[PDB]
């Protein structure tokens, strides 16, 4: 199938994506608390059903979150100011929490039964989000032998990822939480994002050398992002 | 999973 490409909501971010987030991969951001992460992921929570023409994939939404982070008013008003129903744009999104990261790795066994489900109705699954992909890995699996253990874990649960987005045709949008380095990552495509002066944000992406160098810049809105 |  060809792919699909679903907007940010930022024509600088789109441009460094080359259209926007990709299906049939998996697409990591990561970056400090407070970088916005959790913003863009609301965000493409709603650009996503947008139809194509405006840069969406008419899709529903699956969100697994592991931080209580998931904000349904904030996806009503970046809904309500991108000329969309609040509340239908919320009844797309199909949300879980995860207890801990073994309940985290059968979620994804149990999204693609709802996947499945959509798949040929006019509003399929397009958009999966984990958020956070690793903070019950961190908080799990520490000390001696956890960083051969915790990357096996971690891989395992990313494999289970890459196969629903290909099988699907759904993109994967994860989130990572980073301070300090040198870990393996198997994600498809790797965005570092950072807050700037004046409360700009800052992507670029990391390991990259066949996609465009630069950074897109843009702030945090009513809109969800916009330049 | 859970509409919302």
């Amino acid at each position: 199938a060809t792919i699909g490409r679903i907007s940010t909501g930022s024509k600088s971010l789109d441009k460094l994506l080359g259209g926007g987030i990709e299906t049939q991969a998996i697409t990591e951001v990561f970056g400090e608390f407070g970088s916005g992460k959790t913003q863009l992921a609301h965000t493409l929570a709603v650009m996503v059903q947008l139809p194509p023409e405006e840069g969406g994939l008419n899709g529903s939404v699956m969100w697994i979150d592991t931080e209580n982070t998931f904000r349904p008013e904030r996806i009503r008003e970046i809904a309500q100011n991108r000329g969309l129903d609040p509340d239908e744009v919320l009844k797309h999104i199909a949300y879980a929490r995860a207890f801990n990261s073994n309940h985290q790795m059968l979620l994804v066994q149990q999204a693609e039964d709802m996947i499945k489900e959509l798949l040929n109705t006019d509003r399929p699954v397009k958009l999966l989000i984990v958020d956070s992909l690793t903070s019950h890995f961190r908080s799990e699996y520490i000390g001696r032998g956890a960083l051969a253990e915790r990357q096996q874990k971690l891989a395992k649960h990313l494999a289970d990822l890459h196969r629903l987005a290909n099988l699907y045709d759904i993109a994967v949008f994860v989130t990572n939480q980073v301070q300090a380095h040198i870990l393996a990552h198997s994600a498809t495509l790797r965005v570092y994002l950072r807050k700037g002066k004046g409360g700009k944000r800052i992507a670029r992406l990391i390991d990259a050398p066949h996609l465009p160098e630069g950074e897109a810049v843009f702030s945090i809105t009513e809109k969800g992002i916009e330049d | 999973f859970h509409t919302g």
